[PDB]
């Protein structure tokens, strides 16, 4: 491939790369949120089961 | 008696979301 | 059908609707059962509201 064209999609991949990384902590923390709230529930319900 | 068994589903659907919050536990680590 | 056939099954027609007003009953319960069930969900309700 022409380096030109391999600089083009290396660079590509990294910003992706980063991209990503942000993307997965969001998701995860508001996972999180909804989770923990989800759990509180969850206990005095499991508690009654 | 649709209407207890969706009743029955309810109740399974707080198991399901216990083992969701068992899961949570789990992706905390 | 012969009359005599007809007095027979209506004698166990009208012990098939009892049966179902039996049924009826049973559903009933299991509504009041369902209402117990209800109270519970009544934690997580107070907690989604």
């Amino acid at each position: 491939k022409g380096p030109k064209e391999l600089e083009s999609i290396n660079a590509s991949m990294k910003s992706d790369i980063e991209n990503v990384r942000q993307e997965v902590s969001s998701y995860k923390e508001k996972w999180l949120r909804d989770a923990e709230i989800f759990g509180k529930i969850t206990s005095i319900f499991k508690e009654e089961l | 008696w649709r209407k207890e068994w969706d009743d029955i589903e309810m109740l399974m659907f707080g198991d399901d979301a216990h083992s969701m919050k068992k899961m949570i536990q789990k992706i905390d680590s």
